[PDB]
């Protein structure tokens, strides 16, 4: 199971 | 201040089996984008969502009729074809930003009020009176009430306002939050609004005052086609008015 | 930019005996960056329908993957992998050795 | 799903407010709070990760994922409290929130100085037919429908004439009647205060 | 013993096609259990190994969804990045990032992670405190004042000592059979004359499971480094693996030299004799 629900942009 | 999200039209009144378009412009610089409806059946809720403008979640699309799409990061569109009368909604556009949406802050529109008819030939625009102080109120209070009826009308998208000597006051004034209907009974039943403002006895006692109660009615719009005898219920104002007068 | 060319090893699944089913592996790793061509060879001719492994990487950021095929060596047949990519000024064949 | 009463909930102002959504995805972690009022749009109030108490000025959220019950105190309340108030939530493999139903809430306001009075208006242009506004009423009263679609009654509602610190609460009636006049029985408990000639 | 479960995801930006090539694959220890392609058909991600089948379509959906916003984010970051180091629209460039968690013998958590490089180099990455960054140069500054902002190390703090180590841990109860075994290595030993004067002893282990191993060269029972060779640990590609370590020898002194294995699945060290 994945981090979520996302990331952030560098 | 920076625009907030702008959504449009504001107000859509139209006949079932047409398409209708609704738009959003999201806050610049943000990279994501929502659409929600709210409801009285079924409450507020989400139908799609989209980050970087490509469409992440939209497991509360309908399943036909509904069209969400993101041309480039400026500008949404949510459509409808062929809209039906449960289509009627408020449609709500919001845009955020990673960093808000990590403390669930969302940045809303104002809305789409959407109201999809079986027949035109229910819409009427509101007839509007005002109605001038109490003689008894003012000399047991010092203080005069004016009330403005705005009755008649179909479907329910007006916004009443009071206008003093050509500027629109918003001290002393109550207006009901929410229309009434004029028989119960019926489903497409006509509404009622009322409205209130109240000054010192002074004020209302000047005759070089003027007092109005404004109401913009939100109806057909010309490319809707008219045959019937009465005049075609567009989007319109309706006011009354009274200037006052010590006896 | 840093690039980094790929370490190559060629082998079978399966200890090979003449006449009996095996997988020919080629896998390639420690590249950067991850374009890279891999075909297996039949005395010098490509094999066709290759498979490999989904791109991958390791701790220092190269790239690894597998390409594999089912073959059945054979006492005359020579198999080898050639290796593609930026690094290379010309492809690399490494001949597969049944001891390595 | 999420379950919320809908109320409505009528309360005086200074009085504490307790709102409540209960759910059953144990994946729902975050969880808010958003105030509407009518005809806009939602807003945050306040925000919670996972358990745990949160306050914010007369605000208090709370959560408990044991019994999947989540609450929104309000002390204080004031009637520009007035409001539907929900409840959303959701996990973490998207940013999509359910939302409960809503509660409305209306905080009555304290009238210090009432003076109940009912009076009739006159038509500003020329319809002899005039309106009963029922006006300076306290927020012990509460107002109810006619019996008949001869009678219109709005609800009460609340002015705020800032200029002068003073309120005051109305509700109107109507009909083309001759048999109308405002110096009738209604469907509601108001005290003996009145006026006409 | 101990364990981790670790993703990866890969972006390659190709000027002249629509969109980078972006592809995520999640492994449990040395075993890969999803993937997700950009480029291909299914647009979804998809099972690579059996135990991960019986997870539902809530399990699927979710999944699939956090895949498909990280190739979004790759996809901006691989133009931010472009920007930031002033560099031609005209090349490809790599973005690289992978996160995950460790346990222990016992299951608790040891530490977890979270990386980031552009072309094959360090960017920024989460320090194993879980509260503060590491940034390559100047550029990687802007992103972590930024995350910092953002309190992104936060919440994959949470992530990683909570769920990441839950989901793991259920990982390896339901894959028991495949992630919970040990195949001890097949030995063997083989020789060549490599000159006249010389042989080459070749010390094999073939399907053991997991990656890790030991092979050593001793000689007279001392650790021999000089002309020996190991291989890179290589997959044999049905879940197990191989390597081999060698030593040239002068001929006629073969049974000077063993070979020492260890692995988890060896309740003791074997040592191996040329024949």
């Amino acid at each position: 199971r994945q981090f979520g629900p996302d990331f952030p942009t560098i | 201040m920076d625009a907030g999200v702008i959504q449009s039209p504001r107000h859509e009144v139209t006949e079932m089996g047409q398409q209708v378009t609704l738009r959003c412009k999201p806050i610049s610089g943000h990279d994501y984008l929502f659409w929600y409806r709210q409801t009285m059946m079924r409450g507020l809720e989400l139908l799609i969502y989209f980050n970087n403008n490509v469409p992440i979640d939209d497991s509360g699309m309908p399943e036909d009729r509904f069209s969400a799409k993101m041309p480039n990061a400026s500008f949404s569109t949510l459509k409808i074809q062929p809209s039906e009368p449960r289509d009627s909604a408020v449609y709500f556009c919001a845009s955020s930003l990673w960093e808000k949406l990590a403390k669930n802050i969302q940045y809303f529109g104002a809305g789409t009020r959407l109201s999809v008819l079986e027949d035109l030939k229910n819409v009427f625009p509101p007839e509007v009176a005002v109605f001038e102080p109490s003689e008894a109120e003012i000399s047991h209070t010092q203080k005069a009430t004016l009330v403005c009826l705005a009755t008649g009308f179909y479907p329910d998208h007006v916004e009443l306002s009071w206008w003093v000597n050509g500027k629109e006051v918003h001290s002393g004034v109550c207006t009901d939050p929410q229309p009434l209907k004029e028989q119960p009974a019926l489903n497409d039943s006509r509404y009622a609004l009322s409205s209130r403002l109240r000054v010192s006895a002074t004020f209302w006692q000047d005759p070089r005052n003027h007092f109005r109660c404004q109401v913009q009615f939100y109806g057909l719009s010309e490319n809707d086609e008219w045959t019937q005898d009465r005049a075609k219920p567009v989007t319109q104002i309706v006011s009354a008015e009274a200037w006052g007068r010590a006896d | 930019m840093i690039q980094r060319t790929p370490k190559i090893q060629v082998y079978s699944r399966h200890p090979a005996e003449n006449g009996k089913s095996n997988f020919l592996n080629c896998y390639v790793s420690g590249f950067h960056p991850s374009d890279i061509e891999v075909d297996l060879l039949k005395n010098g001719e490509r094999i066709e329908k290759v498979e490999h492994s989904d791109l991958s990487f390791s701790k220092d950021w190269s790239f690894y993957l597998l390409y594999y095929t089912e073959f059945t060596p054979t006492e005359k047949d020579e198999y080898a992998c050639r290796v593609n990519h930026v690094t290379l000024s010309q492809p690399k064949i490494v001949k597969w050795d049944r001891d390595m | 799903e999420v379950e919320q009463d809908p109320g409505p909930l009528s309360v005086p102002e200074g009085a504490i407010v307790s709102l409540n959504c209960t759910y059953s995805n144990s994946a729902f972690q975050y969880f808010m709070w958003y105030r509407q009022y009518s005809r806009k749009g939602p807003e945050l109030l306040m925000y919670t990760y996972s358990s745990g108490n949160k306050e914010d000025g007369r605000f208090t959220a709370q959560v408990d994922k044991s019994s999947k019950y989540i609450s929104l105190f309000i002390r204080d309340s004031q009637p520009s409290d007035s409001a539907t108030y929900l409840c959303a939530m959701r996990g973490d493999s998207s940013y999509k929130l359910i939302f409960g139903s809503g509660t409305r809430l209306l905080v009555r306001p304290d009238i210090q100085n009432p003076d109940p009075a009912v009076y009739q208006l006159r038509d500003s242009k020329s319809s002899d037919k005039s309106v009963c506004l029922f006006t300076d009423f306290d927020s012990q009263t509460n107002v109810s429908q006619s019996k008949d679609s001869d009678v219109y009654i709005t609800d009460k509602c609340v002015l705020d004439m800032r200029s002068m610190d003073f309120k005051s609460n109305s509700a109107v009636a109507w009909s083309n009647k001759s048999d109308f006049a405002c110096a009738n029985a209604f469907n509601n408990s108001i005290i003996p205060e009145d006026t006409f000639f | 013993g101990s364990h981790s479960m670790r993703y990866f995801f890969t972006s390659v930006s190709r000027p002249g096609r629509g969109e980078p090539r972006f592809i995520a694959v999640g492994y449990v220890d040395d075993t890969q259990f999803v993937r997700f392609d950009s480029d291909a058909a299914s647009q979804r991600m998809e099972p690579r190994a059996p135990w991960i089948e019986q997870e539902g379509p809530e399990y699927w959906d979710g999944e699939t969804r956090k895949v498909k916003a990280h190739s979004q984010t790759h996809r901006v970051d691989l133009g931010t990045l472009r920007g930031y180091y002033n560099q031609s629209e005209a090349g490809s460039h790599t973005v690289q990032r992978m996160y995950g968690c460790d346990v222990g013998s016992d299951w608790r958590f040891l530490r977890g992670y979270h990386q980031y490089a552009y072309d094959g180099k360090d960017y920024i990455a989460l320090k194993e405190d879980l509260r503060s960054w590491t940034a390559a140069d100047m550029a990687a500054q802007t992103t972590k004042h930024k995350w910092e902002a953002a309190h992104v190390a936060e919440q994959l703090r949470a992530y990683l000592e909570g769920t990441c180590v839950e989901w793991l841990r259920r990982y390896l109860e339901n894959g028991k059979e495949t992630l919970q075994r040990t195949d001890a290595p097949k030995t063997h030993m083989t020789h060549h004359a490599v000159s006249d004067h010389e042989a080459t002893l070749r010390c094999w282990a073939l399907s053991f499971y997991p990656a890790e191993i030991t092979l050593t060269w001793q000689r007279d029972g001392e650790d021999q480094t000089q002309d020996t060779e190991l291989v890179e640990t290589r997959p044999a590609g049905d879940g197990t693996f191989q390597k081999w370590a060698a030593v040239v020898v002068p001929s006629g002194q073969e049974q000077r030299y063993t070979c020492h294995v260890q692995h988890e699945g060896l309740p003791k060290p074997l040592t191996l004799r040329w024949e």
